[PDB]
């Protein structure tokens, strides 16, 4: 209790915050900033173009589920929304590769894009400031060659694979001055798109927009964006010989060691820990080991589709958290 | 990394459209 | 029919690693979870969307119309 | 001037305030959940709690009852308060940490 | 002081959690009253309990030495019983049964934890009343 | 629907908890669920839609720390506060009923929570088990407030 998620053999306990006045007589821990101030904490663990990892610390669980929530379904992305196509003699069907288009994530940085008002006409909707065009013309033809008979597709033909990095991105009006430095490309360039065979083309464009992830997948910022609790391991009586070996087993490697000399084991990395509680099962270790979780310690995993980096992304969240309140706030309440 | 990418551009998406 | 672009699950790209799991296990045979862990596919259902995907486009192709 | 955002559902609503149920539109789990954490935190507070009353309609209904102290309206408004400026905490704690780095 | 219906000092005779985690429910009789029984649902992940201690049990109205209707703690500095009880629960008495002659059960739910006191002489106190905080100290 | 709550071949109510309200039932009067005060009204805010309210009763362990049971979230359940005209009494053996340990003794004190207590709206033992929140039976608390 107190702070930790009990994890049992059977149930978990102990979930819910209790930091509220009227928890208990002494109505403590009221809200305060320069309280909530000094005790919250990051701890950034890793940093990459696509992925980050940090610590929310002493922070309550509402707070660090609303960023999460944001940034799945919140935090806008660019993606296509409109594929008008030219000319599709391929096997997939229009709508099908329409759907896997808009799928594609663009390396496009929102806030270079303005959202689409679409209370405007269709001819009034889209503009060089609200769209990204890409265009797709793929025509497949035999090799003008002679491989091995009946080898694979990638020189029996030309252009047999339709890959996200064969949409180009066509400025449009000052889009040729904006875009000139970030051309607009795949963040996953490799993704097959259609195969086809030889008489076979794709001819299309896509207009792509801003949009919420809530409102479609394809719009979510983050490949996964999600947090955990942080594990705690409280080894309550030492655990020594083959025992402890065993003991050391019922963890991933390297969550906890035999100390040399004493060969007593002890807990060397909770964070690598996965609570699968299989020490759990054993009735050998039932009174020799308490598992937890630190349920105001969250250790967030933010990948990043690619469009922009994952700590932009959680800054975001913090900010489209900040900005309802304030929406709200500003809003006068009617009767 | 280690940049402060929101505070060097002046973000429009963000805000409700 | 063709490879999903995304895990239907978590949403992450997918669809850029077939062609190269395909290589994975052809080239320089591996096994079958070796080689979904070295595309970084951790996640068991990225795993799944990968492992279980049947490539019905192949066999559709053959069935070329404009030949 | 927003005049359809958030409303006082009258029903709801006691007399002299101190208990009343605002209805949110365009708002979901994720603000209603922070905004009833902030608001317990509130010593005046004896009741808060949220409902999204169905699925189909972007709607919240946040219930708000106090003591004597204040009316729902103000810790309403406080936990609103509160909320931006404990974001704007985390936001200044995030930022140093990815300048540092 | 003029508020304790009931208070005597009881010694466990058992403690058994069927089926729970967080409730044990322990019998007890009195020191030094030959008659009185107690079996009483205590949640034992706030006060531990082990078979053969002594627990100072006390009933009382009023721990006290607008129209909100809503329930109001005490403040933090509110000088009240229970500063000095390490474990209270708030109930009523629902029912008085007579088990024989000069010998009756009283019965509170506190919640749905039911406390069942035997005693003899315990009428110009233990009322069917709303009003019965359980106090325990260790 | 609200004219025929009740067969007519019987008189036992026929509308009442189906399967997962049953068990959501259980699990909250479930005799290890406690709750603090922030928990207790988000709950009571999701039985309503948010528009109802609640008098908060005294919290059933008031030391260490202000806790309700799952009975007193379904008291409020029957009876929010106390403009709600509905007062309900009854007595009910859930359909798991293990006996006392003595043959002597009030069935509430079933070893298990065997037997449901309605005093004034207020459930003073007892789960909410099928019998006494679904059909068939005419203790139903649904049957009784009817
Ligand atoms: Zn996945």
């Amino acid at each position: 209790m107190s702070n930790i998620v009990g994890i049992e053999y059977n149930r978990v306990t102990n979930t819910t915050s209790t930091d509220f006045p009227g928890f208990s007589k002494d109505a403590e821990n009221e809200w305060n900033v320069e309280k909530f101030k000094k005790d919250f904490e990051v701890n950034i663990s890793s940093l990459d173009a696509r992925e980050a990892n940090f610590d929310l610390i002493n922070i309550d669980t509402s707070i660090a589920n609303a960023f999460r929530r944001i940034m799945i379904s919140e935090v806008p992305s660019v993606a296509a929304e409109y594929v008008y196509f030219f000319n599709n003699t391929s096997v997939i069907q229009d709508e099908v590769l329409a759907h896997r288009i808009g799928l594609v994530p663009l390396k496009v940085d929102p806030d270079m894009l303005t959202w689409v008002d679409s209370n405007l006409p269709d001819d009034e909707k889209f503009t060089d400031e609200n769209t990204i065009v890409l265009s797709l013309n793929v025509k497949c033809t035999r090799n003008p060659d002679a491989p091995k008979g009946s080898t694979d597709p990638k020189e029996l033909y030309n252009n047999a694979h339709v890959y996200a990095r064969d949409l180009k991105f066509e400025p449009q009006g000052r889009q040729s001055t904006t875009f000139a430095d970030c051309p607009v490309v795949p963040a996953d360039p490799d993704i097959l798109l259609a195969k086809l065979r030889p008489g076979q083309e794709i001819s299309l464009k896509a207009h792509c927009i801003l949009g919420i992830g809530g409102d479609h997948a394809k719009f979510s910022p983050v490949s996964t964006a999600s947090y955990r609790l942080l594990p705690q391991i409280n080894i309550l009586q030492p655990i020594k010989g083959e025992s402890a070996r065993r003991f050391q087993k019922c963890f991933p490697p390297g969550v906890i060691g035999i100390d040399e000399g004493s060969d007593e084991a002890y807990v060397k990395d909770a964070r690598k820990d996965t609570v699968s509680r299989e020490v759990l099962r054993y009735e050998e270790f039932a009174d020799k080991v308490k598992l937890g979780r630190v349920r105001n310690h969250f250790i967030f995993n933010v990948e990043s589709a690619g469009a922009m980096t994952p700590e932009e992304i959680f800054f975001k969240s913090v900010r489209i958290l900040k900005n309802k309140a304030e929406y709200l706030k500003n809003c006068p309440i009617t009767q | 990394v280690s940049r402060d990418t929101w505070n060097t551009k002046n973000m429009r998406s963000l805000e409700p459209p | 029919m063709i490879v999903p672009v995304r895990c239907f699950s978590c949403g992450k790209v997918v669809g850029d690693k077939w062609e190269s799991y395909l290589n994975l296990l052809q080239e320089d045979e591996l096994d079958e979870g070796t080689a979904l862990s070295r595309l970084g596919l951790k996640r068991y259902c990225c795993r799944r969307m990968i492992l279980t995907h049947v490539d019905l486009i192949e066999k559709f192709l053959r069935y070329n119309p404009l030949e | 001037p927003d005049r359809e955002k958030i409303k006082l559902l009258t029903q709801a609503t006691s007399e002299d305030g101190t208990s009343a149920s605002f209805q949110i539109v365009e708002e979901d789990h994720t603000l209603g959940n922070a905004l009833r954490y902030v608001i317990m935190k509130n010593p005046d507070v004896e009741f808060c709690g949220y409902s999204i009353p169905h699925p189909s309609e972007n709607l919240l209904n946040i219930r708000i009852q106090t003591y004597g102290e204040t009316t729902a309206v103000d810790a309403l408004q406080k936990g609103l308060k509160d909320l931006m400026d404990l974001c704007d905490v985390v936001e200044s704690k995030f930022t140093e940490k990815i300048k540092s780095m | 002081m003029s508020n304790t219906l009931f208070d005597d000092i009881f010694q466990v005779s058992e403690v058994d959690p069927g089926r729970y985690n967080k409730v044990c429910r322990i019998e007890a009789a009195s020191t030094t009253q030959d008659q009185c029984k107690l079996t009483l649902d205590i949640n034992v992940e706030l006060f531990p309990v082990a078979a053969q201690d002594s627990l100072t049990v006390t009933i009382a109205s009023s721990l006290n030495l607008s129209a909100t209707r809503s329930w109001r703690p005490p403040q933090a500095g509110d000088r009240s019983l229970a500063d000095d009880y390490d474990y209270v629960m708030y109930g009523t008495a629902y029912k008085f049964e007579e088990v024989s002659k000069d010998l009756i059960a009283v019965y509170y739910s506190f919640g749905g934890l039911l406390m069942r006191l035997e005693g003899n002489y315990r009428n110009l106190n233990n009322l069917k009343q709303e009003n019965a905080y359980l106090l325990i100290r260790r | 629907v609200k004219n025929n709550l009740l067969t007519p071949k019987s008189g036992e109510p026929i509308i009442a908890a189906t399967q997962d309200f049953i068990t959501g039932s259980y699990l909250i009067s479930h005799k290890d669920s406690f709750y603090d005060r922030a928990t207790l009204t988000q709950l009571l805010s999701m039985m309503s839609d948010g528009i109802e309210h609640f008098d908060i009763p005294p919290p059933a362990i008031m030391k260490p720390y202000y806790l309700w049971t799952g009975k007193q979230v379904f008291s409020l359940l029957i009876k929010p506060n106390h403009n709600s005209p509905v007062v309900i009494n009854l007595d009910a053996k859930n359909k798991v009923f293990v006996p006392p340990k003595s043959k002597s003794l009030p069935n509430e004190m079933s070893q298990n929570d065997g037997f449901v207590i309605i005093r004034g709206s207020q459930i003073l033992s007892g789960v909410m088990d099928k019998s006494v929140l679904g059909d068939g039976k005419k203790h139903s608390v649904f049957y009784t407030i009817l």
